[PDB]
This record gives structure tokens, sequence and C-alpha cells, in this order.
């Protein structure tokens, strides 16, 4: 019998979802037809309604203690919880109901592992990552916005084979995954290394692959395996089409000052 | 009960309640009332979510803005970031250069297919396919209905399409169906034979490992898929064909690449996507399945979009506009920046105004919340048993034309296309072959392929309807493929012809910009029309509004209670079973509902 995971969705935008279904190694279609058994997920679920409810019971009745509970997206406090309604009520309950009986809990993204872009300033909603509101619970944080397709299939794929959550670092991250910071293996090091940068968009240096330093890149703060795994079967990744890396698997990324800033102190780098 | 917009809204009847709505983008409820045979004669759509980005991004850069509202949606990913990058270069007169103009449609053309065809067979296909009756398919007459429906399709084997079967008949006989639990099969609503049935399973799975290499397209010029990288002034995607010409973002390598996914694009639009859409349509057809048209018989609107030379609307290649009352006829100019034109209304939605009688043009938007229910409410505040329509039941805003509720989408802009070609626009020559064609499948091709009565339904028939809507769609990623693959030859030549240029970089710098300014940025978004308004204060986000497509569809009634896309479409429609929503689905779904973009 294959592992049941009930994925619910809060406050989100669905890029986690999305980029699950990009992965190459495994197939996401593999995972769904033969690791897992997708039990309840809003995006693809054929039933709607009272029928999609009454999986969550069951499902949490039979395999009580030995379901996988992901979440994509956060709850919000305020609006009395329900500017995100399930169900008739606030997804803050459905997501306590669900968590009780989970062997383990899946934060997808930076919105469940931190908070994203509905937590950035002014946080009118008060969203709130999972961690904040399910506190008695094994909780693996997979943060980045999204998060690589084949770090959240390299998770699952994990977890249904030694039926143990990875080891994490000190902010609930795989180390597995997020040990190194993008600038550790970015392929332009060499040109930070001998300082040469671009200064602005298309010029000379932009057209060699120097160095986004100072057009922002926030690869030497932020850890990922964005530099090495790569995105979309390591096709490319921010850093190697041109942009700085915004920081997005970081906590609090949007309120660090403007993308297109410079990390101060370019020597500690 | 009232009467709008030729609609007899009755709230009398029995009253169902779909939450959560399943398999779309976000959160929404949705309730109705059906009569004494079904038949809905109310509908009530309720946007189940809210994250304020409009109130996030004040006080911020113009130019972070674009990641900001590229996270309004990961399933329509990157067509704010366009919205974006638009209205902050409108707002401060920047030009950018051809090649970043050609990348960001290419960009623009690839999110249209990808969303397109994903949402067809994983989040519509559904509806109208039963997965438990392609196991009672035989392998030999699936391939032969495969040969008459797509002749070029080469995954056409009986062998193949037993092992397919084999496959779903080892899950299913699991005992764990997974996204299939609890479904509505066998509803006498399903009207296909088992062997479509398989033909269409087989093209999920075949759709579901081929969509990861399409938005490769988006990594390339954008780093990642979701979410890829934009820049005011330009793409941050430099090219180089020789000069560290492996290290730059953009060689020509890299552009055989593109193409090469983009013809792949083609084939599947071609030989899957296009046929299925057109047979399993031409079944229900026959079935006469022909509700849910809504809004489409009457008001439709869009921005217009894909100029064939830039910054010339006129060569738009989906012109735009807006029709009203069915006049095909007239299409009127639509402006997002006449205050009279686009309006939000917030009467039935949890906002407030000073003054919510009126509707404010996006550049004077406001956007404070004030979740509060109806006193006619069943349930409380936190456990809602039937929502009050007849106060604010919606996190979704009322968008207007001229007061008018319109339909936005696909469908909008190929009646639009269609009537645009038939006063005589050129531009639109593509769109209206496409319904002609699919017009005479429908009626005529696949009836007498499949032994069936030829019908002689009109396009003014056929396409206000769930059906002709989901055709639409189908017809405009075939579209979107076959101009891109244009794009990609006009982009090569002009950088071989010598111009590589990627950003225009002259007003980068705020202290090149003026003190004040507004802008706005429209795209033709996968499911219709976008806008995103701005005003700028030193260097600032003074104010910043967006009207996205489902807010327009989804939207809940305005001051003068007339109703949306979505209330409109499922009114009139008969149910087989009223606690069985498969009706409901198909119809929404058929707009391809994303919740979190009406929202924002
Ligand atoms: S600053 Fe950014 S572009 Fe430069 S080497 Fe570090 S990660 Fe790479
Ligand atoms: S922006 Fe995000 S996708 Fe990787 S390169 Fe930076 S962590
Ligand atoms: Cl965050
Ligand atoms: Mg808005
Ligand atoms: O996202």
């Amino acid at each position: 019998p294959r592992t049941p995971v009930l994925w619910l969705h809060g406050l989100e935008c669905t890029c986690c979802s999305e980029s699950f279904i990009r992965s190459a190694h495994p197939l996401a279609k593999d995972v769904v037809l033969s690791m897992i058994s997708l039990d309840y997920d809003d995006t693809l679920m054929a039933a709607a309604g009272h029928q999609a409810e009454a999986i969550l019971e069951e499902i949490m009745t039979k395999y009580k203690g030995n379901y996988i509970l992901a979440v994509e997206g956060n709850p919000p406090l305020n609006q009395d919880g329900m500017s995100c309604i399930i169900g008739g009520r606030p997804f803050i309950e459905q997501l306590k109901y669900v968590a009780k009986d989970a062997k383990a809990i899946i934060s997808w993204g930076s919105c469940a592992s931190w908070g994203c872009v509905q937590a950035a300033k002014p946080n009118p909603t008060q969203a709130t990552p999972v961690h904040k509101v399910i506190t008695d619970k094994p909780i693996i944080k997979v943060p980045g916005c999204p998060p690589i397709a084949e770090v959240m299939t390299g998770v699952i794929t994990y977890m249904l084979t030694f039926d143990r959550i990875p080891e994490l670092d000190r902010q609930g991250r795989p180390k597995m995954f997020y040990s190194q910071r993008i600038h550790d293996k970015c392929y332009r090091r060499p040109h930070f290394d001998a300082g040469q940068f671009v200064e602005e968009w298309d010029d000379e240096s932009a057209r060699k692959g120097f160095c986004l330093y100072k057009m922002g890149c926030k690869g030497p703060t932020t850890y990922n395996a964005c530099s090495t795994t790569r995105w979309n079967e390591g096709t490319s990744f921010p850093i190697q089409s041109g942009h700085g890396c915004i920081g997005c698997s970081e906590d609090g990324f949007w309120d660090k000052g403007s993308f297109y800033d410079r990390l101060t102190g370019i020597s500690q780098f | 009960a009232y009467a709008t917009q030729g609609f007899n809204l009755d709230d009398r009847g029995r009253r169902i309640v779909v939450d959560p709505v399943t398999r779309i983008e976000g959160h929404m409820r949705c309730e109705v009332n059906v009569d004494a045979n079904n038949v809905i004669r109310n509908a009530v759509s309720t946007g189940t979510m809210w994250r304020g980005l409009e109130v996030i991004l004040k006080g911020r850069d113009p130019r972070d803005a674009w990641a900001f509202v590229e996270r309004i949606c990961g399933v329509c990913t990157g067509c704010h970031a366009l919205a974006s990058v638009r209205a902050v270069e409108n707002a401060l007169d920047i030009r950018i250069p051809k090649n970043a103009h050609l990348i960001r449609e290419i960009m623009a053309k690839t999110l249209q297919v990808h969303d397109h065809a994903v949402h067809f067979y994983h989040l519509h296909a559904l509806d109208w396919v039963d997965v438990m009756s392609a196991l009672k398919a035989d392998p030999k007459r699936t391939s032969e209905l495969q040969q008459l429906v797509s002749p070029a399709h080469p995954l056409s084997s009986a062998g193949y399409f037993r092992d397919i079967q084999n496959r779903l008949k080892r899950f299913v006989e699991s005992g764990q169906l997974g996204p299939f639990m609890n479904g509505y099969w066998g509803s006498k609503a399903y009207v296909l034979p088992p062997e479509a049935n398989l033909m269409a399973v087989t093209h999920y799975l075949e759709a579901l490992d081929l969509q990861k290499e399409w938005v490769k397209i988006h990594t390339i010029f954008g780093g990642k898929n979701p979410h890829p990288n934009y820049l005011v002034g330009g793409v941050p995607c430099a090219i180089n064909l020789d000069g560290g010409a492996a290290s730059a973002p953009v060689n020509m390598e890299r552009l055989s690449f593109v193409k090469a996914r983009i013809d792949e694009i083609i084939e599947f639009n071609k030989n899957v996507y296009v046929p299925d859409v057109l047979a399993i349509g031409t079944l229900y057809k026959q079935a006469g399945w022909l509700y849910g048209g809504g809004l489409a018989a009457t008001n439709v609107l869009d921005y217009g979009e894909y100029p064939n030379v830039a910054y010339n609307k006129s060569t738009d290649q989906l012109p735009g506009g807006a029709i009203l009352n069915g006049n095909w006829d007239e299409v009127f100019p639509v402006d997002p920046r006449d205050s009279q034109q686009v309006q939000e209304f917030v009467s039935h939605s949890w906002y407030k105004y000073a003054d919510e009688s009126v509707g404010l043009h996006p550049w004077d938007g406001v956007t404070e919340p004030n979740y509060v229910l109806g006193a006619n409410t069943k349930g409380t505040r936190t456990r809602i048993e039937q929502i009050d329509e007849s106060a604010k039941y919606s996190w979704i805003k009322s968008p207007r034309w001229r007061g008018h509720a319109m339909e936005v989408g696909p469908l909008s802009r190929y009646i639009l296309a269609y009537a645009h070609a038939r006063s005589g626009n050129k531009y639109a020559e593509r769109p209206k072959e496409q319904l002609e064609y699919s017009a005479q499948m429908i009626n005529s091709a696949i009836p007498k392929a499949l032994g069936l009565p030829e019908t002689q339904y009109t396009l003014k028939q056929l396409l206000p309807s769930t059906i002709g809507r989901t055709l639409a769609r189908a017809l405009e990623s075939q579209y979107c493929g076959e101009m891109m693959h244009s794009d990609w030859h006009d982009l090569v030549a002009n950088i071989r012809a010598g111009d590589t240029a990627t950003a225009n970089v002259d007003k980068w710098d705020p202290a090149t910009w003026p003190l004040q300014a507004k802008g706005v940025g429209t795209v033709a978004a996968p499911r219709g029309a976008l806008g995103h308004w701005i005003r700028i204060k030193d260097g600032r986000i003074e104010n910043y509004q967006c009207v996205v497509p489902t807010t327009w569809n989804g939207s809940p009634r305005d001051y003068k209670g007339q109703i949306g896309a979505f209330e409109a479409s499922l009114m009139n429609t008969p149910m087989v079973n009223p606690e069985q929503p498969v009706e409901i689905l198909r119809t929404l779904h058929s707009f391809d509902p994303c919740l979190a973009c009406s929202t924002h």
C-alpha cells in the first residue's frame, strides 16, 4: 500500500504544485501512480464539495499516524481566519484537524515555511507559517518560491524510501538540498573573485556573463540547490539567465530591501 | 427573486453548496438553487481567499513590483510580471528593444499553451471523461478511434492503449484511487463511449509528461518555471552569439533549443489537444449539452494583444474591444485609461468604499477589507452553511465596462476575432479560419466519421456554450504556438542582422524619473483581460491596482444587481443529480477559474 498524502492549500499562488509536476526524476506521473496515494488535493482531485471533504475523514481513520500532510500556502489569522475559507470554515481549522494524526508534515515552499508574499509588510491577513500554528508535529520546511521540482520530489522520495524525515538544519530545511549558498558553486563565481561585475543591464559585462552582485544578486546569503541542480531538468537558473537571485528561499526575503540593491560589505562573501 | 440581463433569478428552490470547488487554482465556494426539475435558477460565486497584494505594494520600488505581483499566481505564471513591467514602462515612457519585445511575446505564448493544455487535461477533462468507463474499453477500437480523431498522432497502436489501460486497471484495483477517489463515475451526465474515455486518459498521461518540456522556454529566457524573471526596460537574458558566448544567457544553441520546444508544442496542439476537444465537443453536442453560454451570448471583452508591429495596436493578432447585446457587427473600442470604462464595484464584495453605489477606475481603486456576513446567512461568521448573496459574499471585486457585465477569456477573444475578421480585419484571419474549420468538424466531418447525424449549428449557436468556451481555449493554444514559431524566426533574424540589444536602461535609475507618473499595462492573459494600473510618487508606488481575468468572470453582483459570467453561465442548466456537482464543475471549469488571481 502506497503512503497516503493529503495535500492542503492555504493562502498561496499554487507555484509549488506546478513545480512538483515539472519533476523529471522522478516523473510526477510515477510519484502519483506508483509511490504515493494522493488522496486529497484541490488542484487535481475528481471529487468536490461534500465528496472531497469526506475523503479527509476516511483517510485519517484508516491510516491514522501513517499519512503525510503536505501543506502549500498558509493560514491567515486576521479577518477571523476567513480570508481563507474552506467548507465554510477558516482554513486554520482544516489545517489543525488534518495535522493532528499525520506522521509527518511537509511545509511546501516559502508560503508554508515562512510566509512568502502575503506576509510581506504590512501583512494585511496576518498570514502565518505552518510551524507557528502546528507546534507538536514533525515538520520539514522546503522553502523557495517555488522550490525546485526535483527538490520537492527528492524530499518525497526520501521520506517514502526510508520512512524518515531527512537530516534538517537549524531552520528545519533538508541539508541534502539546502546546505550550500547559491554563491558557493555559482558558475559566475570566478567573475566575482576577479571583480568582474555587471553594472547596467545589457552592458558588455552582462553579455559575457559577469557576476550579478552589483545588480542585487542575493546568492551570497541564500541557501538552495539552484547553482548545482538548477531548474527544469538543469536547463537554467535565475543567474544563468541573467537576473540576480532575489533570495526566494530565505525567510522574509520580500522585506530585505529592493531586489536590485546590492548586499553591503562585499569582502565577507 | 428578480430579473437581470434576461435571466430570471429565483432563490426559492433547493439550495446546493459546493465548497471546496476543486480542480481550479485557489479557493472558491459555489451555491445554487435548483427548481422542481433540478434546473439551476440561481447561482452564487464566492471567492474564498484574499492576500492583499495591492496593499503590500504601497511604498515599494516600481522596479521590484513585477516580482511581487508575479506571485499573485503560479499557474498563470509571468503574466502579472508582464503586466507590471508594461505598466511601469508606460508610466515612465520607456520603450523596450525589439528583442525584449519578442522574448516577452514568446514567453507569453508559451504560458498560453502550457496553461491551456494543462487546464484541459488535468483540471477539466474529468468533467467530460469517465475514467472507470475507460477500463471497459477495447484497445483495438480505441486505436481505431484514435486514427479517426487524429490520423497524424503516432501513439495509436492497440498495444499502446492496452498498456495504458492495464496500468489504470492495476491502479484502480489497488483500492487506492487517489485523485479518482469518491468521483462521480457512472453518472448519466457522462456520455462518452469507453474507447473515447481511454483515449482521453491516455492523453492526460501524455500531457502530464510533456508539459514539463514546454516550460523550458521560460527557463532559458527567465531562469526558472514557475515564476520566471522579468525586468523593467527589457529582459535580463543578454544575447551573445560569439563574443563568453557560452556564459551568455542567450546564444545560438539556447535559441535552437527554444525552437525545438516550440516545434513539439505545434505537434501536440495540432495532433492531441485540438482533435480531442473537437471529438469530445462533437459527442456532447450530439447529446444536446449546449448549456453554459451565460454572458458569452451577449457581452464579451478583451484589451487586444500580440501586435505584429510593436506599439501599434491596430495590428493586434488577437484584436480586442467590447461586444454588447450579442451584436457581432459592432466592436466598441476599449481604453484602459478611460475612467468611465473599466470600473470595480464592491457592493457585494468584502471591501469598503466611501460610497459603494459607484465603481472606481483602477487608478482610483481602493482595497480596504471588510469581512461581514448578511442578515440571512445560515451559520456563523466562522461557520457558513448558506451564504447570503443579498449582502457581501465574496473576496472578488465586481469589474464592469461602462457599467456592463462582460465575459472575458479565450472564448471572448475568439468571438472578438471573428467579429473583427468579418468586418475586414486581416490580422484576425487565422482565428476565423480555425473557427470555421472547427464548426465543420463538429457539425459534419466528425459525425460522418463516427456514424452520427450531421448537424447545422452556426458559430452564433455553438460558441456561446460551455463546449464553445472549451473549444476556443484549445484553438487559442494552437494559435499561440503558431505565433511564437514566427516570433522565434523574427528574433533570430533581428539578432543576426546585428541588433543584440535586450534592455533600455536610460531610465533605470529613479533619479531620471518624473516625480510623479501613472501607467497601465494590459495583457491577454490565459483566462482573459488582465490589467495593472500604477501611480508612482517620489520613486515609490503610491497606488497599485490589479483587475484580473477571473475578477471579471468570477465577480459577484454589482450595485445594480447584475450578475457576472460564472453566475450567468450556471443559470438554466439541468443537473442529473443535484447532490453531484458534475454540471456545475463542467461549466465553472470551462472558464478555467484562478481564484488567487481573482482576489490577489
Ligand atoms: S553574487 Fe550572484 S552571480 Fe555573483 S557569483 Fe555570487 S551567486 Fe553568482
Ligand atoms: S531567487 Fe530563488 S530560485 Fe534560486 S537562484 Fe535565488 S533561490
Ligand atoms: Cl518569506
Ligand atoms: Mg484588484
Ligand atoms: O508563488
